DNA sequence: CCCCCCGGCCCCCCCGGC
């Protein structure tokens, strides 16, 4: 059925169970929410930021947020273009991606966020204090990805129609967010929950869901191995135990997913063979991990990180590649074929190494 | 609605003037005295001019208490203009250093009121007054035969030539496909005056115009019967449509010859 | 005044083959051309100002004399040139009848044809084959690349080089004569080299000296033609000290008015053509320079930028 | 539109007359004697914001034809639409087509002709040449590698330059004439300095100067007065951060910095302009001195321009020039 | 169903205090006097001149042409009188030429007798383009001539925070304000005001810590200052706001970890640098404000000669302009930290 | 009352340095 990293999702902020000092400021944040400033979640990826999010909407709503319903709504380009948009709607909020739409992204924020702001609340929305609400939340998931186009868009939005549209933007770093969308958000850092924390709720999904654990260490092994991830850390979970007979041992293996295989296959091909030939035959690799929508940022994250564990390297090589890397990253940021980039940093780090 | 208030007892009266010169201009300023309606308009080449006159006898009533321009773009009096009917009345009125001039269209037997709203344009352009010339040659035809001889010559090339001598009155257009030569010749009615070809000749004229601006002058043939021609060696051609009071005159500038 | 007087390059345009200086073998063929007739599909091209609308037109008019008027359709880019007005208007040029002297064609002149659309000129094609027979065409252009390959394979090809300083100096002198002009041999020699091989231009500066000082010497004539810029971005480039490259931006680019994005487009210009200095270092100049042209187009067009360009340029040679 | 008093002075003072042009006295001289003598050629007008190229363009219009000159004179600009459809057709036929009013020649003006496509310009080199007759062409410009050489081959040329110190002097004491207001010579000096050789700038800061003085008939700018208005660092503020930067420690150029900047809300990229134009004059030994500090303020200067952090952008013009400086020993 | 409309005040009262507490007339702007009193003698001269607006994030420039324009023309005429355009509006070559050109051409509305007898009324409208360094250069371009032809009856504004993106042409015909960034020293009266309208206590000098966080936007720090009151008011403790407590709600990194990630770059070990690298970026820290901290502590330190100050300041520059450019945070970090500690 | 003609939005494809 539905896997465990969805069914025992948390509903509520009372249903935290990490980060009690974040539990403590949203409730505050939720006590009077009329006046509620935009909001702009900032954190490691995977540690609960859309559900803290939709902890927070409940308690300023209810519990009628999490029925949610899903619409399309159409766009027309300058060139005549047609482009779809999914929008996921409850009777209280609305959440957008608009990177979905890549570069025409500006429109969604020009078209559909200025329609829904210049509109007023009129259904008797009862609330705590008596009164009916007055706004109507706004989520735009991966803000991070918005260009800077509809960055500028978003400006003056959030100022001319405040009182009838509150934005709470999720990203996982400010980096790429332009300084006038800070200037206007609450800034709100979502920090990963400890070992032990992740320990305490995979133990409590193994209680649930009746796995025999030879050990608590197993759980802590995941918990390490998941580098903060939560999400990742409870999909191992359940990983672990589908193919040990829903009976986890301690010598249970910790398993990968598949790109980290490759990108350590890869990882050791460049340190062992420093050579063109090796250079066109790890093209090919990186072609098909571009190919199956692996991002090109977390393949070259991930070989630089990969790149700098191994232990036959020293420490002016490692200081090189950190450098490129740098380097690289900065120019795929500024770039559109991210295959030339990495391309030339792993040319550069083979240089360096030979 | 105090300071400027004109009535036209039929509106097709201004729709048709307005029709007659909307095509050749876009902004126009109307300045209106005690003496009635007064415009001149340049068009976007420097080519064509197109002077509009309209007097107080023209008007049901008319009230203009002081000296008064208002600007306007003939596109949008026009759309506002094809929204009355011609059993309507029509009341231009306009105040104190105004800004939007007001039309409203009435019909008393139905007791049915609509009132249009134009905004006006801050143009800035001196009524250059023309000065009176004493041209070589002066004659006059009916519109309507102006008009076919234009349309005509028109499709055979983009100019035409005019040859105004001793009692002959030439049309030459010359193109890629062939030419084409329209004579005429004074002549006079008695029974029916209204078709008479009047010319009056001191010097050979010899002139060439362009055929877009032709085709747009001869478009005022349905303010008037007949249409008034005065050319000269060195002036612009005159081509006059008289209205029941004021008149309707387009100055355009002959083609270098060369 | 209300009067203006005709420019020289009009009122001393050749009206015949034997006046047009340069290219002496292209125009004794033309004037061959002109003896026997049958004249074939041509496609002149050059640099502007060389003789190329003159030539054509002369040759037009000594091939067919009194019929010019009938005979000649000419379209220039000034001129509706879309595929519609070659379906139409010169399907029927080229089919109407015409009686000329016996050997003796019409001509169609597509002036600039460089700037005509891919199906105007593929529309041409068939055009051209079916009634070469009453009609040919002679197309004058800026960049022969520009004209399709199946229309170059239909047409001979008439290249024009730069003109001689000899032919431009033997052109003014006449000029000259025939405007009873006071000069100096150093204001022709200022003049010619300011032309840059370009007779219209040459004729307008000379016109322009006589009518505003009078006499046509080298700082009469230095006042009125202004010294080309790219020499002086060549000289700043080349220059050995950073201090005097500097000295050249600040003195005779920067204060005399020249814009930013102008000295670094005519920069990257001129190194692109500096066959002195080594293809690499010219490489390596052309990334500063493009480096900077980038800074400058996102709106930061400063002296500090250039300067820094400069001084990178003079580091790479170091 | 009430009266001319409520133009801005930038508009308020635009000659009407080519007497009222300053600092163009050759290109005055020779466009007047070209007029006087009737021949004109097509011109051309090459130069940077706010020389007078527009304004010497109207009044040469103007003294040819007289005050009905808008009437006789085909102006396009970028505001317009100037397409090849309309060289085609607009153009064309005014081009070709006699005066209305009087049997002169005709003047077509195409201001801002930088920004016409190519496609318009290379139709236009016919127009030129078939009319030149009874037909003249003005093409005004900022940027002439926007300009196809076919166009410049046909046109005679004038650079309009800097405005020059006499000039900007003059136009000032005419506006002071005019407004009844003094301004001091250090006053006048500064003005003249943040120019730049643009007048439309020395007018905008002396009418935010006037609104300054509390009582503008009798009070006179001062210095104080422009650098405030304007906001920029005096030159003592300059010569103070450089002393510190280039005799001091680092914590004592940190502090000097922050103060002088924090004085009065300074611009850490006009110091740096102004930092520049002081060491422009100084007589290093070494060329590396000067290529570290050229590359590496024009680098602060563009990270400036889109934003960062201010505090470390400082701190990286201080360690800059700190190391630029070292190498004057060995 | 429907619910009943809301006042004006009554809707405001409500709103976040940054909206709250805009200021509605040119007296309640805090720190640009210089610009203000210009623009304020204005209103008996009536010769406005074209205004290009320009500083960094929350300085006031909105606020200011709002304000200037409602005193100007006064709540009922302002809208005629105003046509504004900013980045979330279509502002191409085509509606310059035909929307912004038609509405400088219109004539000005006309003022109604209690406007003219109450506001100043001056004879020329005004158009705002904020946000106009995101307009293209031909854009930019078309509205040269439009600026100077039609000036009699219309004004320009051009809000911007980047200058350099405005072409050289339309600078020089506007007359150029620079909004200074508002520090502890010109906005601290401003904060010390909204606090006490808002019954907000807290101890001496975290109204200065908050300006000095804020780093020159005032918006950031009335926000942070709402956070603060509305953490204090859910505790109900009655305490004061401790300087602390506004650093942590502003992302601050503790100086005990600032001291450890620097004991780790004296080290000088790569290995143990990047496993404590890791390990920090587990907890969401915002580089840009780690980069701040070791700039202060860094360049502000005796301890470290001038050449080892000359290097960091360069490291440091990189790394900032880097960053700034959306790069991973992570990479940047360890690179800077790795650079720093070979020196 | 209805057919033919022919100017005017809409649409879609192709360049873009010199
Ligand atoms: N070879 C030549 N001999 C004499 N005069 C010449 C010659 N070439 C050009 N001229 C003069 O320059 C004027 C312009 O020359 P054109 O041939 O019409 O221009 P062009 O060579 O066609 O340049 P482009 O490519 O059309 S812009 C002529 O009218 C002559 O006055
Ligand atoms: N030579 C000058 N003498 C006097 N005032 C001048 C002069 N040049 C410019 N000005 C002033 O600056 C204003 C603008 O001048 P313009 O000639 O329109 O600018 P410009 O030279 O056209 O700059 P561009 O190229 O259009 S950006 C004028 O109205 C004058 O007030
Ligand atoms: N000078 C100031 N005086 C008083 N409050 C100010 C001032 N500057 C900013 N604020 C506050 O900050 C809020 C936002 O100010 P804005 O003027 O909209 O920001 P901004 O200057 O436009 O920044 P940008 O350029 O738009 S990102 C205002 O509503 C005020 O609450
Ligand atoms: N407080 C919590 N208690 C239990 N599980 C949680 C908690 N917070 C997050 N999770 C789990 O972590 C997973 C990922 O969280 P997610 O909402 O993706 O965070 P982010 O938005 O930062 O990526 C979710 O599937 C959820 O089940
Ligand atoms: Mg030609
Ligand atoms: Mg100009
Ligand atoms: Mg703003």
């Amino acid at each position: 059925m539905s896997l465990w990293v969805d069914k025992y999702r948390p509903k509520s902020l009372n249903a935290l169970s990490h980060n009690e000092e974040l539990t403590n400021f949203l409730k505050s944040l939720s006590d009077q929410p009329r006046d509620l400033p935009h909001l702009l979640l900032y954190g490691p990826n995977g540690t609960g930021k859309k559900t803290r999010c939709m902890a927070l909407l409940e308690s300023i709503f209810g519990p009628g947020v999490y029925r949610l319903k899903i619409d399309v709504r159409q766009f027309v380009t300058a060139s005549n273009r047609k482009l779809e948009l999914n929008v996921v709607s409850s009777p209280y909020h609305l959440e957008i991606t608009p990177s979905d739409m890549g570069n025409n992204d500006r429109i969604v924020i020009q078209e559909l966020l200025k329609e829904v702001a210049q509109m007023e609340q009129v259904d008797f929305q009862d609330s705590k204090d008596g009164l009916a609400h007055r706004y109507k939340c706004v989520i735009i998931n991966e803000a991070n990805s918005l260009t800077k186009d509809a960055q500028a868009a978003l400006r003056r939005t959030m100022e001319k129609y405040s009182k009838n549209i509150r934005l709470i933007m999720v990203c996982d770093s400010m980096s790429p967010i332009i300084a006038p969308i800070k200037s206007r958000c609450l800034l709100i850092r979502c920090p990963a929950p400890s070992d032990s924390e992740i320990s305490t709720i995979l133990s409590d999904v193994v209680t649930n869901e009746r796995i025999q654990l030879e050990t608590k260490d197993i759980l802590k092994r995941i918990a390490q191995a998941s580098n903060g991830n939560l999400r990742v850390s409870l999909l191992m979970l359940e990983s672990m135990a589908l193919n040990n007979e829903l009976a986890l041992k301690s010598s249970s293996p910790i398993i990968k997913p598949d790109w980290i295989i490759v990108i350590h296959k890869l990882t050791r091909k460049i340190v062992k063979e420093r050579s063109v030939n090796s250079l066109i035959e790890c093209r090919a690799v990186l072609y098909d991990l571009l190919a199956h929508c692996i991002p090109a940022n977390i393949i070259l994250k991930e070989l630089t990180f990969s790149l700098l564990d191994v232990e036959t390297l020293n420490t002016t090589n490692k200081s090189s590649i950190i450098e490129y890397s740098s380097v690289f990253d900065e120019r795929l940021s500024l770039g559109n074929k991210a295959i030339f980039h990495l391309e030339g940093f792993i040319a550069k780090v083979m240089c360096c190494l030979d | 609605a105090s300071m400027l208030e004109a009535k036209f007892e039929e509106a097709s009266l201004f729709k048709r003037i307005i029709d007659g010169f909307k095509d050749c201009v876009q902004l126009v300023n109307f300045q209106c005295k005690e003496d009635g309606i007064i415009a001149q308009a340049v068009d976007d080449s420097r080519v064509l001019l197109v002077s509009l006159e309209i007097g107080v006898e023209a008007f049901q009533e008319y009230r203009c208490d002081h000296p008064v321009t208002l600007g306007m773009d003939l596109t949008s009096l026009s759309k506002i203009l094809r929204c009355g009917n011609n059993t309507d009345t029509l009341t231009l009125i306009a105040d104190n250093t105004p800004d939007s001039i007001i039309l409203l269209f009435e019909d008393t037997k139905k007791d049915r009121i609509a009132e249009y709203s134009l905004k006006l344009m801050d143009i800035d352009a001196d009524f250059l007054k023309i000065e009176e010339l004493q041209y070589d040659s002066t004659l006059s035809l009916p519109s309507s035969e102006f008009s076919k001889i234009v349309r005509d010559l028109s499709q055979l090339s983009d100019s035409i030539n005019i040859m105004i001598t001793k009692e002959t009155i030439k049309f030459v257009a010359d193109g890629d496909i062939g030419s084409g030569s329209v004579i005429i010749k004074p002549f006079v009615d008695m029974e029916h005056p209204e078709t008479s070809i009047k010319l009056e000749m001191d010097q050979p004229v010899d002139l060439t115009f362009g055929a877009k601006y032709l085709l747009d002058i001869i478009k005022g043939s349905s303010l008037s019967d007949r249409v008034g021609i005065r050319l000269s060696s060195e002036a612009p051609a005159l081509f006059q449509f008289d209205l029941k009071s004021g008149f309707l005159q387009f100055f355009l500038a002959p083609k270098f010859n060369d | 005044t209300l009067s203006l007087q005709l420019p020289w390059v009009e009122k001393y345009r050749p009206q015949v083959l034997s006046d047009i200086v340069g290219n002496k073998e292209t125009i004794d063929r033309l004037q061959q051309i002109a003896k026997d007739g049958n004249m074939p599909h041509m496609i002149i091209s050059g640099m502007p100002g060389i003789g190329k609308t003159t030539s054509v037109h002369c040759l037009a008019h000594e091939l067919l004399g009194r019929s010019y008027a009938d005979g000649v359709l000419e379209l220039n880019a000034s001129d509706d040139r879309g595929i519609d007005v070659v379906r139409n208007q010169i399907k029927h040029f080229a089919q109407k009848k015409l009686h000329l002297p016996p050997g003796k064609h019409k001509i169609v002149i597509l002036d600039e044809a460089d700037s005509m659309t891919a199906g105007a000129q593929q529309a041409l094609r068939r055009t051209m084959e079916l009634y070469s027979n009453s009609t040919r065409f002679a197309f004058a252009c800026n960049q022969s690349n520009k004209i399709i390959e199946p229309l170059q394979s239909r047409c001979a090809i008439l290249r024009y080089s730069k003109l001689s300083d000899e032919d431009v100096l033997k052109r003014l002198l006449q000029i000259i004569k025939l405007e009873d002009v006071k000069y100096t041999n150093d204001g022709l020699e200022a003049i010619i080299f300011t032309a840059e091989g370009d007779m219209r231009q040459a004729i307008n500066n000379l016109q322009s000296t006589v009518a505003g000082h009078g006499l046509v010497n080298a700082d009469n004539v230095f006042k009125i033609v202004d010294s080309p810029h790219p020499l002086i971005v060549k000289k700043m480039l080349l220059a050995s000290n950073l201090e005097d490259s500097i000295q050249i931006l600040r003195t005779d680019l920067w204060k005399k008015g020249y814009s930013s994005i102008d000295i670094v487009t005519t920069s990257f210009r001129v190194t692109k053509n500096l066959a002195q200095v080594k293809e690499s270092v010219r490489l390596e100049m052309i990334k500063e320079i493009g480096l900077t042209h980038m800074r400058i187009l996102e709106g930061v067009g400063t002296y500090l930028q250039l300067a820094s360009m400069l001084a990178k340029i003079h580091k790479l040679n170091n | 539109k009430r009266s001319k008093e409520n133009l801005p002075w930038v508009e308020k003072y635009r000659p009407e007359t080519l007497d009222e042009v300053y600092g163009q006295n050759e290109v005055i001289t020779t466009v007047r004697k070209f007029v006087d003598e009737g021949k004109l050629p097509h011109l051309l007008f090459y130069g940077p914001p706010g020389t007078g190229k527009t304004s010497t363009i109207v009044a040469l219009a103007r003294e040819i034809y007289g005050k009905n000159y808008s009437n006789m004179v085909l102006e396009l600009n970028a505001s317009d639409d100037r397409g090849i459809d309309v060289v085609r057709n607009q153009i064309k036929d005014f081009a070709s087509t006699r005066q209305i009013f009087s049997k002169g020649f005709k003047l077509i003006i195409l201001d801002e002709a930088d920004a016409m496509t190519n496609a318009a310009q290379n139709a236009l080199r016919r127009v030129i040449e078939r009319y030149t007759k009874n037909t003249r062409f003005c093409v005004l410009a900022n940027y002439a590698h926007k300009l196809t050489p076919a166009l410049l081959s046909r046109c005679t040329r004038f650079r309009f330059q800097p405005l020059p110190q006499e000039a900007i002097e003059r136009r000032i004491a005419n506006v002071l004439v005019h407004e009844k207001l003094k301004l001091s010579p250090n006053a006048e000096k500064a003005l003249i300095e943040l120019s730049n050789g643009d007048m439309r700038r020395v007018l905008n800061v002396l009418q935010s100067c006037k609104a300054t003085l509390d009582n503008p008939d009798e009070d006179e700018i001062s210095d104080d007065v422009i650098y405030e208005c304007c906001g920029a660092p005096r030159p003592s503020d300059l010569k103070a951060v450089l002393k510190s930067i280039l005799e001091d420690d680092w914590g004592t150029a940190h502090y000097t910095l922050n103060k002088v900047r924090s004085a009065k809300g300074l611009a850490l990229i006009d110091l740096i302009e102004g930092i520049v134009k002081i060491l422009e004059d100084y007589e290093l030994q070494n060329e590396e001195t000067r290529v570290h500090l050229l590359t590496k303020l024009a680098d602060i200067e563009y990270s400036i321009s889109k934003g960062g952090n201010d505090q470390i952008q400082g701190s990286a013009v201080i360690g800059a020039i700190k190391a630029s400086f070292e190498n004057e020993t060995v | 169903r429907k619910i009943s409309k809301l006042a004006a005040e009554q809707s405001l009262a409500q709103q976040p205090w940054v909206e709250k507490y805009r200021p509605k007339n040119l007296d309640e702007v805090t720190a640009q006097d210089h610009a203000v009193t210009v623009l304020k003698k204005t209103l008996k001269s009536a010769n406005l001149p074209h205004m290009l607006f320009y500083g960094p994030p929350g300085t006031g420039k909105t606020s200011t042409i709002l304000a200037l324009t409602k005193e100007l023309y006064g709540p009922d005429l302002m809208k005629s009188r105003i046509l504004e355009l900013n980045a979330s509006d279509e502002r191409g070559i085509s509606i310059v030429r035909e929307k912004v050109k038609n509405f400088a051409r219109l004539t000005v509305s006309k003022p109604s007798k209690h406007d003219l007898e109450n506001y100043p009324c001056p004879p020329y409208k005004i158009i705002i383009l904020d946000e106009a360094d995101s307009m293209t250069a031909d854009a930019q371009s078309a509205l040269r001539r439009t600026m100077e032809t039609y000036s009699g009856v219309t004004r320009f504004c051009l809000i911007c925070n980047y200058v350099t993106r405005i072409i050289d042409p339309l600078a020089s015909r506007c007359s150029k304000f620079r909004f200074k960034a508002l520090d502890a020293s010109n906005a601290i009266d401003r904060l010390r005001f909204i606090s006490e309208q808002e019954n907000v206590k807290c101890d001496d000098g975290v109204l200065e810590r908050i300006l000095d966080i804020s780093a020159g936007d005032l918006r950031r720090g009335i926000t942070l200052l709402q956070s603060a009151s509305k953490g204090a008011q859910y505790l109900g403790d009655g305490k004061n706001i401790t300087s602390t407590q506004v650093e942590e709600l502003a992302g601050v990194v503790p100086h005990d970890i600032l001291i450890e990630i620097v004991e780790k770059v004296k080290s000088g070990d790569f290995d143990e640098i990047k496993k404590y690298v890791n390990t920090f970026m587990k907890s969401g820290w915002s580089a840009a404000s780690v980069v701040n901290q070791l700039h202060e502590y860094y360049i502000t330190n005796d301890n470290f000669d001038t050449n080892f100050k000359n290097q960091i300041s360069w490291l440091l520059f990189t790394t900032d302009s880097r960053l700034n450019n959306g790069t991973n945070e992570h990479i940047q970090l360890l690179n800077l930290l790795v650079k720093i500690s070979q020196l």
